[PDB]
Formats: C-alpha cells, structure tokens, sequence
C-alpha cells in the first residue's frame, strides 16, 4: 500500500502539498502516479494522470511532481470547493497492477 | 517400419513415427522434372505456412487452444488413438476440415494481439 | 457526458454468489480497457479487477483469483462481473473505471477515467 | 474483407486482416510459368528466412528489442495506427527500412548469445 | 568481413557472424539449367531448414540441445575446440559421427515433443 | 488380476539412503503412469511420487523435490525409488499405485486403480 | 491436506455421508474426487474415482456427489465387510499435485 | 602480473548513491566475467553482483537488486557499480572479482580468481 | 549462508582439515565448492577452484574434497606464512548464485 498523511489543511490563496510515498519497485520505476478526488457521497474523479499532466476540464491549480521514491500533488488557490478525500494511485508492474494510499482529508479554513 | 510404415498402425502408434514421413516430403522429363520438384516445394510451402498461420510452426505435434467439438466426432480417445488407423480417421472428419482450419486460424489470431497486449503492459 | 450505470443485488448471505451489470455510453465501449474498483465503508479505493478492451485478457489482485470472474460483451455495451463465495470483507462500493491498460497500438494510460455511480455490495 | 481489403484501411485496422494477404503470397510457357513460380517461391523465402534472422520465425506479429528512434518518424502513437495506412506509412519511413532491418539483426544475435549462456549456468 | 570472412578464424570468433553466411543461401536451354540451378539451391535450403525443424530448432542460428557429448567422436577441450580450431578442420574431424548426432538429435525432439504434449494434457 | 509385488525393506540410518523396487503384473505395463503413495504407521496417506508411462517424467512433493528419485524400467516391467538423506517424518509404509496421470492420447485418470502391498521403511 | 470428519457411525440397513472439504482450487475446479477404503492391515482399494463414477467391480451401494467446494460419499446399507478407513483424493493441479484426507472410522452398531 | 585497482568508496549519507570504478590491467578484459563481493568490517565475504565478459547480463542478489547497477565497458577497461538508495546495513569493503560466469564456448569458472584490493564504502 | 566452524587451531606439520557444510540443493547438487584464503590486511585470494583443483602459483600443499553434504579443506603440514582467514562457497544455482561461509580463524601455536 502507499503511505499518504491523514489530513492536509490550509485557507484560501495559499498552496498546499499531498506527499504519497511508496518504493522502488512501484512509484520509482514506474511514472504512472494518478491522483483521484473523491467528493463525500459521490464517485472519484481523476484530477492529474501519468505523474506530471492533466486531463482536459480540470483546473490548472492541481499540479503533480516526483522526486526519488516521492510523488506529491500540489493544490493552488483553495477556493474551498474542494472538500474531498484525495488518493494517489501508483501502477506496480505485473502481478501487482495498482496500489491506491489511504484518503488524506483536505480542509479549507 | 519405414516410409508410411506405420499407415496399417493405430493412431497412437502411428503418431510416435512423424518424422519419417516428414523426411519424405522433400526434353521430356528435363521440363517434367523441374515442375514436379517445383511443385513439391511448393506444397511443402503451402504446409509448412499453414503451420506458421496457426502457431505450430516448427513442431509436429502441436496442441492448439481449439475446443473439440462433438459434431465433427463423438467418439471418444479409445477409440479413435486405440482402435483406428490415420486413414479412417481422415475419411471420418474430412468434410468438417476446413471448418476446423478455419477456427484454428482465428484462434491464433486472437493469441498473436493478446500476447502482444501483455508485452506492452510495462 | 460519458455515462456509467451499475446494476445488480446488495443483499447477499455469506457463501452466495452475486452479478454485477455496468453499462456504458457516451463513448467507444470496445476501443476502452475497464476495471472494477472497490471501497470499503471505512477505508479508501481498493482495485478488484481489469478487463481489456477486447474482453480477453483479464487480471486480478492476489485475493480474489479463485473468486472473482470479470467480463464484457462489447456488442450490448456490457461489464459483467461474477462473484463466487463473496467473503465478509468483500463488503464495499464497487466502482466501474475506465482505463488502466491499452491495446499496445493506442497511447498508454495506466490510470482509471471515467468514473461510474457505484453499486453497494452488502454481504450479511 | 478479401485479399488486399483492407489496403485502404486503418493500420489499426488492417493489422487485422494479416492472415488473408500471407496465404495468397504462395516449352516456353513452361520456363515462363516456372520462372515466375520459382520467383515467387524465392521471394517468399528470403522474406522468411529475414524473419528468421530477426527471430520472429512463425508469428505474424512479432514484437522486438529495438527501440523507435524519432528521427525516423516523430509521429505520436494515434497518428500512425488510427489514422494513416500501411501505404503512407511504407512510404514515410522507406528511407530508413535498410537501416532499422539492419538493427533488428544485431540485437537478436546479441540475444541468441545471451540465451546460449543462460542454458549453460548451471 | 562478410560472406565466408570468418573461414580461417576459430570457432568462437566465426560464431558471431552466422547471419553473414546464411543470408547467402537465397540469391531454352539456359532456362532450364537456371531454373534448375535456382530449384536446387531452394531444395537444399528447405532440407537444412526441415532437418532444423525435426531437431527444435527452427528459427535459430545457435541451438542449444539436449544431446551430450561423446568423448569418442572427439575427446578435445573447449579450450582448443572453440579457441584455437576453424570450422573446417573440426567439419573434417567430426564428419565420420555426423549421421549419428543427426539421429540422436532427432530422437531428442521426438521424446520432448512427446513430453511437452504430456505437460500440456495435466489439468 | 492386477498384482504389485514390492520387496523392498526396512531398516535405515537416519542419515542414510536406500531403494525400493516394484514388479507389477496382469496387464500391459506400458500403457499406465505410476505412482508412490506412504502411510505413516497409523496417520492417513500422502502421495510421494508420480512417474510417466516411458519413464520421462517425475513429479514430486515439495518436501522430498531435492531427495527423491523415481525410475521406470519398462522391458524388466518394474518401478523404483531410490530416497537419499531422509528424515524422520519419513517413517511409513510406501505402496505402488497405477495411475495418476495419462498421455493426451489417452482418457484422462487421475486417480489410482490398483495399490500393491506395499513395504515399511523405518527410520532408526 | 482436506479436512474430512474423523469417524462415521450408524445400523445396519442404514446410509451414510461423508463428507470432505477443500477450497476452492482443489475440489471446485477439478472434478476428480476419488474416495479409497482401506481396511486395517491390509492396502487400500479404489471405490469411487470422479465426483459420480463408480469403477467396475465395487458393489453398486457406492455412490457420491460434488457441490460447490464440499465433496461426499454415500454409502448404503451397512454390512460388515463395510468396517475401515475412507480417504479423499482430489487433484489440486500441477505443482502439488494430489492431497489425501485424514481417515474416517466407519462403524457398525 | 594480473592487478585490478578499485577507484572510488567513501563516506555517504543515506539516501544518496555512490559509483565504484575497477580497471583492469594485465589480461584480457573481455575474455572473463567480473563480479562484486562484499565484505563487511565485521563479517565474512558475500557475494552482491555478476556480470558476463559482454556484458548484456547482470545478476544481483534479492537484497539489492533493484537498488544496484553494475555494468561494463569493455573498450576502456573499467567494470562500475552504481549503488542508488542505500541504507547503513551495506556498510562494507567493496571486491572486484574476475570470475563467476563463462561464456559457453570455454571451460566453466564459477570461481573468483584474480582479485582486486577494496574499496572502502561506509553509510553514516 | 554456508555453515563453517568459527576457528580451528593447528601445530606446524600436523594436517587441519578445515570443513564446510550447507544443503542439498546448493553444495550437493552443483559440484562446485570453493575455497578462499583471506591475510587479515589484504583481499582475499583463491585457493582451491572447484572441489579437487588447485591454480597455478599456489602451493602443493592445500588440496580439498568433498562427500555428501560436507566439503573439507587439507592443508599438509602447517607453516609459519599460513596464518589467514579461510572461507568456503559454492555455487548454489542460477537463482541465488554463490553462497560464502563464515570465517575460520587458523591459529599457528
Ligand atoms: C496389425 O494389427 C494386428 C492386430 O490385428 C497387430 O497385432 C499388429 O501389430 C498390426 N501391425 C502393424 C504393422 O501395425
Ligand atoms: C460428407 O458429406 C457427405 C454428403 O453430405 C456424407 O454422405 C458423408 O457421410 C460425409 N462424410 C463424413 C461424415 O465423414
Ligand atoms: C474508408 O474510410 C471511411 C472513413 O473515411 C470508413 O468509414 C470506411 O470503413 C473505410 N473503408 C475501408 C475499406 O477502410
Ligand atoms: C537516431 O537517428 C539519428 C539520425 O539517423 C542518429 O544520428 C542517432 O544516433 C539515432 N539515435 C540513437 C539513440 O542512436
Ligand atoms: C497526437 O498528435 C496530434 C497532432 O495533431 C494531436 O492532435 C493529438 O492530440 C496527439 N495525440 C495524443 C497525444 O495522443
Ligand atoms: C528519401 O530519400 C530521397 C532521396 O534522397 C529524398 O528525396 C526523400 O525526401 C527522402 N525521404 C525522407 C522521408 O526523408
Ligand atoms: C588469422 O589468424 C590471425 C592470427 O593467426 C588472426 O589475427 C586473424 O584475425 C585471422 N584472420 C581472420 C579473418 O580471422
Ligand atoms: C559413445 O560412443 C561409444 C562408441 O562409439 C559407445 O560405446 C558409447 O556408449 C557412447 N556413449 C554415449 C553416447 O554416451
Ligand atoms: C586441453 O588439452 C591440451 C592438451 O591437449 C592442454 O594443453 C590444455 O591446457 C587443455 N585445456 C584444458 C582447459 O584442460
């Protein structure tokens, strides 16, 4: 499984950062680290795909990075629609196809 | 015994000597000649790409992923490999062989793009 | 507008069997590979299984490879997935997704798309 | 489709459609004919045997160790196989075919190498 | 070097260059004895290929077997076989005991064949 | 009928190695795969041993894949395993089974018609 | 191994089950439950091979049955020949290829 | 005289990586496979890596083998192993060694002949 | 990992055997064991390759054998330069490939 904190915060106009660890055989070898916004009550979303771009109709705020075995989401603005569970999804190779982290609860002040 | 030795054998012993009959497949008569050898190597073309067309290539006993069905035959393994002989197993199924080719080759056909589609899965 | 429409029982005994229907439109339904998703009441998404997009080539996480069947037509835009012997920690919100593997001649994706509703699967 | 359908199709798509363009690749008059058989026999060989070196006898589709090189063609992957045929393309790249068969060569003998010692650990 | 280039090299070093050799095996009266020629030369491919084929080995230059050695067609060391012999002189010395590598070559593959089949019948 | 004549024995160093023999008769030896099956002295069976129809072939438990060997003679019609190291939960008496497995030619069996006799190897 | 009941009872006249369980690779997918009494002293003898089929020779009271992962014998009237051990058999697959349960002490009031 | 002279080692931090260079001098390079030992300050030999004399195969032990690279250029004498990640438990004297593999064509080594002197690589 | 004694002790002229033992799978199987001679301030060097055999420089002296799951290193009579480290391995398959015993410490009284 990928490790994911528990809960991220921060008001409005400020940046914040979901960090989503894993190893080598997984988020390193492989850059494919989707991240999935799951509003309470509703289905996911997919936000950023592959582990850098972004689908078309999704805001440009949510960006996505990855440095050695880290891969990290970075949320801009927060203009507090935003109330959701965030998971980062890694493809693992065969056998293993994907691993998903627990929900990091993101609130806005 | 030797060439088609094996011809008046059961299927089951007639399989064990495939080699010998594979070995065997390969002016007047100047013109003759060259147009039977031409047609000889044609025909083992013919063979031997109707193998490759469905995987076997290479291989003399070669098991395939076609299920068999029960119109074509239902008779079953002790008396087909035990109690009968190529020959009459050939005039048995003969009119539903192109039928069997046929899926054979679609068989393959969907082994060769599912194989491929794992080679790309990363 | 692509739509995703999951269909079947929520109610099962322990021991018992149970299929799922997922319907898709909006899109080519046999150019996409599909992909069941779960989500337990009190946990995040776990993956159940994928299907390529011919319907041939299907994969599992180590748990449920003895259980689990999944399956499409693409003629009737259909996802089925059959379920045997359904364990008390099957208990979850499966989710339709599409993606998760390519036909080797289309662009890689290695991520799920679009998302359906999702059926509850309540085992007793 | 039959023989040559898909020639205007998808490369998606035609690449499909394999098997029905490999089973139609195989006194004077007489010369004539078995001049022409004989070519084709020869030409249908030569293209196996290319196979062969590049170790992909007996399949259709066959996968390799060769990595693409954008030099060749910076076309992404939707460009070629959904909306070009295997005629634009056979043209667009034929400048380079001489080099890449030649790569396609050395990397299966470097592989054939590798297997040999593999069946000697041990 | 290419075609017959590794003739006077060793064994070892002649090895790598086996695509060099076989690509060359391919391309009214003088119609008929080109016509001939032209059949002969294909016969002759095709029976090599064949006999790989009976062995296992088709589509391969190197083919690994599972026939061992018989110190008595030759009882010499791979330190002289590969290193410091030619293709012609080892052809020379091993030309008597071809027929019967042939045979067991051919004898190998029906069992394996047969073993493979068996593998597969196992449920 | 279907005779399975072991010889055999028992007594053996812990550490040691010994070999079982097996003639069978009453019917074509030939045509049917072989099996060594071991009942330690009071417990249920556990297969040990499966051998082809032409001696090809050997399967083996995961606890004896490193020691064991089975080998078929079929012109002298007789079965043997020759056990090296050993251990002590090896304590039991072995019995020949015809059957196990089949070529492809013939009807599938999986199972074992005749046992013979069998012999105690004891461990000292 | 299977997990099989220990021992078995009843009266002459009478039938029994008995059952044998294994999991879902072993007596679900494959068919081939084969069942062996073996009386004390002596080598065990086949009974039933495959889930119905009974072998030719063995008295027609045997029978037996296959639902879902839980095979089983039935036996008919007890005579007292009828007085052994009764094991399962189901091929698990390749690898490990055949499994045999514990004994069943079956016996005549 | 054969002599293999290791240059590189040294103090690293954990999480960094560090790459070990050993020419070759007095043979023939690309007649023989080469490998790495580890040899720890207070323990035994064991061994890590092992490449062929082309170099297209690498083998590695299950502890390290998706965090070491070895690889070699058989032009300018040189076998290098690059260690990405690394912890402290791979505190040790490193060894080139000239053996372990033959090419299939000569005799079998599966022997370390020809060593080198060391080099040292310590993890705070 | 390979089992050797921690350390032996010898008297110049009297013959040490210096054992090795590990499994049948690794030492048994593949007829390759090894033996290595180590100078407390210097790399290691080769002693004996593959079981009987001994390389050129080194002398007469140390020979090697092996039987049954055991190997065992002779070294005729001790002299005074013969104070090292020894080790043993063995090749143990194409999965994991050379396996080292431990070091025995050859104490000159
Ligand atoms: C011909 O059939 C007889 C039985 O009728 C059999 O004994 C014999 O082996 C067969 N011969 C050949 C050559 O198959
Ligand atoms: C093939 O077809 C003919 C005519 O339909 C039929 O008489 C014959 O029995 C068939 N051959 C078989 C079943 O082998
Ligand atoms: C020709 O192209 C059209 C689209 O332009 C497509 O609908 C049709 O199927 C194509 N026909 C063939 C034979 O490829
Ligand atoms: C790709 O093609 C260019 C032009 O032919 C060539 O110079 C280059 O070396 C090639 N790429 C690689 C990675 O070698
Ligand atoms: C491929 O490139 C074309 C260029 O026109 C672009 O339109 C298309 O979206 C690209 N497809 C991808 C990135 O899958
Ligand atoms: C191929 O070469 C010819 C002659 O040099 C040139 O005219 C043509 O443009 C080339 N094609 C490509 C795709 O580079
Ligand atoms: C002939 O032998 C010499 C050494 O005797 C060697 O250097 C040379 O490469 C050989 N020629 C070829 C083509 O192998
Ligand atoms: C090697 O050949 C000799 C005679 O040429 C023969 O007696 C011996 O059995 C053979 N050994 C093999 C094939 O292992
Ligand atoms: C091979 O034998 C020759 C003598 O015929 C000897 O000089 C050479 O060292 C031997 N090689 C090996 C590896 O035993």
């Amino acid at each position: 499984a990928l490790t994911q904190p528990p809960s991220v915060s921060g008001s409005p106009g400020q940046s914040v950062t979901i960090s989503c660890t894993g190893t080598s055989s997984d988020i390193g070898s492989y850059n494919y680290v989707s991240w999935y916004q799951q509003h309470p009550g509703k289905a996911p979303k997919l936000m950023i795909y592959d582990v850098t771009q972004r689908p078309s109709g999704v805001s440009d705020r949510f960006s996505g990075s990855k440095s050695g075995n880290t891969a990290s989401l970075t949320i801009s603005g927060l203009q507090a629609d935003d109330e959701a569970d965030y998971y980062c999804s890694a493809y693992a190779g065969r056998q293993t196809f994907y691993i998903f982290g627990g929900g990091t609860r993101l609130t806005v002040l | 015994l030797g060439f088609l030795g094996a011809a008046g054998s059961t299927m089951g012993a007639a399989s064990m000597t495939l080699t010998v009959q594979a070995r065997n497949l390969l002016t007047v008569w100047g013109i003759k000649q060259l147009q039977a050898r031409v047609l000889a190597v044609e025909r083992y073309l013919r063979d031997q790409q109707l193998l490759g067309i469905w995987g076997c290539s290479g291989k003399l006993i070669c098991c395939t992923n076609v299920p068999w069905n029960s119109s074509w035959s239902n008779r079953n393994l002790s008396e087909i490999w035990d109690n009968m002989t190529w020959l009459q197993w050939d005039k048995e199924i003969s009119n539903y062989t192109q039928i069997i080719y046929g899926l054979l080759e679609e068989s393959q056909n969907q082994q060769e793009k599912n194989e491929q589609d794992l080679l790309a899965l990363d | 507008e692509v739509q995703l429409v999951e269909t079947g029982g929520g109610l099962v005994q322990p021991g018992g069997s149970l299929k799922l229907s997922c319907r898709a439109s909006g899109y080519t339904f046999s150019s996409f590979a599909m992909s069941w998703v779960r989500q337990a009441p009190g946990k995040g998404l776990e993956w159940v299984s994928l299907i390529n997009d011919r319907g041939g080539l299907t994969f599992y996480v180590d748990s449920v490879k003895g259980r689990f069947t999944i399956s499409r037509d693409n003629s009737k835009n259909t996802l089925s997935l059959q379920m045997h012997s359904l364990r008390d920690g099957d208990t979850a919100v499966y989710y339709c997704a599409t993606g998760g593997m390519s036909s080797a001649l289309q662009s890689s994706k290695y991520y799920f798309d679009f998302w359906g509703q999702g059926a509850l699967v309540t085992v007793s």
